[PDB]
RNA sequence: GAGUACGGUAGAGGGUGGUGGAAUUUCCUGUGUAGCGGUGAAAUGCGUAGAUAUAGGAAGGAACACCAGUGGCGAAGGCGACCACCUGGACUGAUACUGACACUGAGGUGCGAAAGCGUGGGGAGCAAACAGGAUUAGAUACCCUGGUAGUCCACGCCGUAAACGAUGUCGACUAGCCGUUGGGAUCGAUCUUAGUGGCGCAGCUAACGCGAUAAGUCGACCGCCUGGGGAGUACGGCCGCAAGGUUAAAACUCAAAUGAAUUGACGGGGGCCCGCACAAGCGGUGGAGCAUGUGGUUUAAUUCGAAGCAACGCGAAGA
């Protein structure tokens, strides 16, 4: 029942080798709409494709169109596929993109990663 | 790895410029480097092999 | 095959309608070298179509083919643990032959009296798009679109 | 030859304190809603008791992206965040000084990766043992989800590694070419010095290969070898808290074991190419009845022969 209005939001794309997660929020970091590849009906080896990321980005954008949101900045994070299909789907939704940034976290020395797989 | 869209250029120039900046920053290489633990023996072996190939290629140019 | 040496063979011998597609369909319905029997079957089916309704048989046949030729097809490729079924746009030459083959195949199992009448029924059904052949076509399309994540 | 005194350089050489930034994990809170995670595919597992995602705050531990390089330092093992303090060696230039003061080294003494052991702290990530899920004929494994000692620190022990350049230390001579590290000179160039790499003439080697950083030509001293197993094992001695370490045989058994290279064959190695080899199609066999050859069985005899592809409508184009 309750509604709200907001413009000039921020879209976070979280790519990985298995799944991608799209989340539109306002500038303060409060989520409005979100969509994934597993929630778009792929569920497996098809979940890890740029097509699934495109579908997820369009679905999330159509969900977030309720608030208005005529401006979006973009934050990409992850090595997986769909690192760019989501970004090209977001403008196809009808948005205007102020900028794009990459916020992938890189340790400087950090903790040690797991063992190497013997396949 | 951060670009801006300035003075109404199409959203194909901006995306390719973003890709070029990401490639220049070596993001994906850094992410692939730290996926698993590479024991120091393997790291030294990789460095030695890279040096051998580099020197051989540089010598072959003349 | 590897050589890519055999070009196509052209035969165009429609005896009484002057259509290439009719001759190709006569080739498809032929079995064991009975050219004339196939011509009689096709002509009987077209005459039944002409008699049933005011529609002329040639246009009905053509627009029945246009309502049955598929648009995309499924081709399988293995990756070492699973075989994915990628979609490919059927070539403009393959669609006609596939449509003809499907039409004659589902005509052969229609179940009514004679082959001429079976073809007649299949053409009437396909001109409106309600036979089993159109069910197969839409099944192929839905399978192909359900595997659109591969596409490339 | 070997050392001393005096300026100056380069350095992840060592030890004791302090401080940074990135990231992970846990905890608290706001937004928000149905998935997350994982895989060759899955499942175990995590979520509507509100997860994943996103934003703000806090705690704690460990490892120091880029620079980074066939780079540097160290007797070796080894040493990568920054700053201060204590400290060892090397390189470099001139003058002066001592006057063979040197090399090697059985015993002996000391340093010595990782794992491991004892006492006391610490606990993020990872991860032997362990548990569950898959795979499989089975799977005490590879793969997935978790996870304890350990990995970190102080003190003490252990004293072993493919601890390797598989090459003991010291000194003298022997064509050259191209890099690079720390310095000197002379006019970017030439010369020279101590390291670190790639080629290469002689010479050497069974060959591969080495070749001024020799495996070349010569000196000084030390260690070690004498066919493969049994065996670096048994017993004794000495070390250790324990794991164990070190010194170290015999009977018996075999006639070989081994190094380098050549030809072929092969590979769940690589690169090209072809063939009804796949892919796109048409018609069949396997089911029925009969014909015919074979196996087996039966018989007095069911006469011999052909046996994956390359035997079975085959010798037989006529019991
Ligand atoms: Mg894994
Ligand atoms: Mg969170
Ligand atoms: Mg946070
Ligand atoms: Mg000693
Ligand atoms: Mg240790
Ligand atoms: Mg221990
Ligand atoms: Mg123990
Ligand atoms: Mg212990
Ligand atoms: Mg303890
Ligand atoms: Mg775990
Ligand atoms: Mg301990
Ligand atoms: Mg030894
Ligand atoms: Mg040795
Ligand atoms: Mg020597
Ligand atoms: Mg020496
Ligand atoms: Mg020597
Ligand atoms: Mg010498
Ligand atoms: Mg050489
Ligand atoms: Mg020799
Ligand atoms: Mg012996
Ligand atoms: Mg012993
Ligand atoms: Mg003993
Ligand atoms: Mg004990
Ligand atoms: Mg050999
Ligand atoms: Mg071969
Ligand atoms: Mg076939
Ligand atoms: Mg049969
Ligand atoms: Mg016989
Ligand atoms: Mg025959």
């Amino acid at each position: 029942k309750v509604k709200k209005t907001v413009v000039d939001g921020i879209a976070h794309i979280h790519a990985s080798f298995n799944n991608t997660i799209v989340t539109i929020t306002d500038r303060q970091g409060n989520a409005l709409s979100w969509a994934t590849s597993g929630g778009s009906g792929f569920r497996g080896s098809r979940k890890s494709t740029p097509f699934a990321a495109q579908v997820a980005a369009e679905r999330a954008g159509q969900a977030a169109l309720e608030y208005g949101l005529k401006n979006l900045d973009v934050n990409v994070k992850g090595p997986g596929p769909g690192r760019e299909s989501a970004v090209r789907a977001l403008n196809a939704c009808g948005y205007k993109i102020a900028s794009i940034t990459d916020v992938t976290p890189i340790p400087h020395n950090g903790c040690r990663p797991p063992k190497k797989r013997r396949v | 790895p951060a670009v801006k869209v300035k003075e109404n250029e199409p959203f194909d120039v901006a995306l390719r410029r973003f890709k070029r900046s990401c490639e220049k920053a070596g993001v994906l290489a850094e992410v692939r480097s730290r996926e698993f633990y590479e024991k120091p023996t393997a790291e030294r072996k990789r460095k030695a092999a890279a040096a051998v190939k580099r020197h051989a290629k540089k010598v072959q140019r003349e | 095959p590897r050589r890519r040496v055999a070009a196509k063979r052209e035969v165009l011998a429609d005896p009484k309608y002057g259509s290439q597609i009719l001759a190709k369909f006569m080739n498809h319905v032929m079995e064991s070298g009975k050219k004339a029997v196939a011509e009689r079957i096709v002509y009987g089916a077209l005459d039944k179509v002409k008699e049933r309704g005011k529609a002329d048989p040639l246009e009905t046949f053509e627009k029945a083919l246009d309502a049955i030729a598929p648009l995309v097809e499924v081709k399988s490729r293995r990756v070492g643990g699973a075989t994915y079924q990628v979609p490919v746009e059927v070539r403009p030459s393959r669609r006609n032959a596939l449509a003809m083959r499907w039409l004659v195949d589902f005509a052969r199992k229609r179940g009514e009296k004679s082959m001429a009448l079976r073809l007649a029924g299949e053409l009437l059904d396909a001109a409106e798009g309600k036979g089993a052949a159109v069910k197969k076509r839409e099944d192929v399309h839905r399978m192909a679109e359900a595997n659109k994540a591969f596409s490339h």
